[PDB]
């Protein structure tokens, strides 16, 4: 009652362009566990993302990584999408590769 | 391996 | 080094939407190994790790019949926690447990964990005794007298001081290979100037495992813990984690910065500075 989300948009490895690596959106610190999470490239809804199972810190707060396969680009734009009952609206967090 | 041990 | 094995049980009313869900996860340190989940199309014990996979069939079925049994147990658990509190039918709530025995760098059991929290909110705990309990509240204390009449901590000592620590050894041993490795941060000092007049200096820690580990920026050697912008550590998908230490620092003066990382897997801590 209640904790709202921390959200990390970040790749696997480290960025090259033209190669093949792994968009995370790590979201922690929520409670409660009900969390809608969208990864999106160039705004759009990426359709095949993975998730890791729910699981909880010491402070009771739960924690999920969402993941999908991605190559990234110079101009291709990749954002996560972040809704909790603690958010009016969704929360957008865009990839910078230096973050 | 899981415990074997509650209602609250 | 020193290992862990942990049980996290997340239970979830819904109400309107049917029966609450059940998901308990294990892991061995910062490695998960299995997971259930009562909203599975068929609910079972899966295995989450290679190593846990040569487990027998006996294993997975024993695994399911206490995970499933733990199902029915906690949906009683949430209709008594909603009187406990004089709530109404209608909300959602969540019980949490998790429990589990770290040993230290001997294999020898450190300490025992059994503790719950009723809407992210401490409600018990077993004490490190692992014979006496903590209550939150007068809602607990009911919990409490109907553990202690059932003797409850007594059980839980017996698999904590064996069990527990018998089959977390067994899974070091199994996976010996990636739960008794360390692998150290690889880090990097990135320099981005954040205007004329300042610059962000940002020491990266990546690839590492366990999680545990420690950043920091230092100028002129004295911690800069109030200026530091400190990322919570992150899984990178492939069981290492990445975490980063980020100061601001006045343009020309990058030089009295230094990164300090501490990490299992490193013999020594590492001292690192920007590179122009």
């Amino acid at each position: 009652i209640q904790r709202t989300p921390k959200i990390q948009v970040y790749s696997r490895h480290p960025a090259e362009n033209g190669k093949s690596n792994f968009l995370n959106c790590y979201v922690s610190g929520f409670h409660p566990s009900d969390i809608e999470v969208d990864l999106l490239k160039n705004g759009e809804r990426i359709e095949k993302v993975e998730h890791s199972d729910l699981s909880f810190s010491k402070d009771w707060s739960f924690y999920l990584l969402y993941y999908t396969e991605f190559t990234p680009t110079e101009k291709d734009e990749y954002a996560c999408r972040v809704n909790h009952v603690t958010l009016s609206q969704p929360k957008i967090v865009k990839w910078d590769r230096d973050m | 391996n899981p415990d074997i041990v509650y209602q609250y | 080094g020193s290992h862990s094995m942990r049980y996290f049980y997340t239970a979830m009313s819904r109400p309107g939407r049917g029966e609450p869900r059940f998901i308990a996860v294990g892991y061995v340190d910062d490695t998960q190994f299995v997971r259930f989940d009562s909203d599975a199309a068929s609910p079972r014990t899966e295995p989450r790790a290679p190593w846990i996979e040569q487990e027998g069939p006996e294993y997975w079925d024993r695994n399911t019949q206490i995970f499933k049994t733990n199902t029915q147990t906690y949906r009683e658990s949430l209709r008594n926690l909603r009187g406990y509190y004089n709530q109404s039918e209608a909300g959602s709530h969540i019980i949490q447990r998790m429990y589990g025995c770290d040993l230290g760098p001997d294999g020898r059991l450190l300490r025992g964990h059994d503790q719950f929290a009723y809407d992210g909110k401490d409600y018990i705990a077993l004490n490190e005794d692992l014979s006496s309990w903590t209550a939150a509240d007068t809602a607990a204390q009911i919990t409490q007298r109907k553990w202690e009449a059932a003797r409850v901590a007594e059980q839980l000592r017996a698999y904590l001081e064996g069990l527990c620590v018998e089959w977390l050894r067994r899974y070091l041993e199994n996976g010996k290979e990636t739960l008794q490795r360390a692998d150290p941060p690889k880090t990097h000092v990135t320099h981005h100037p954040v205007s004329d007049h300042e610059a962000t200096l940002r020491c990266w820690a990546l690839g590492f495992y366990p999680a545990e580990i420690t950043l920091t920026w230092q100028r002129d050697g004295e911690d800069q813990t109030q200026d530091t912008e400190l990322v919570e550590t992150r899984p990178a998908g492939d069981r290492t984690f990445q975490k980063w230490a980020a100061v601001v620092v006045p343009s020309g003066e990058e030089q009295r910065y230094t990164c300090h990382v501490q990490h299992e897997g490193l013999p020594k801590p590492l001292t690192l500075r920007w590179e122009p």
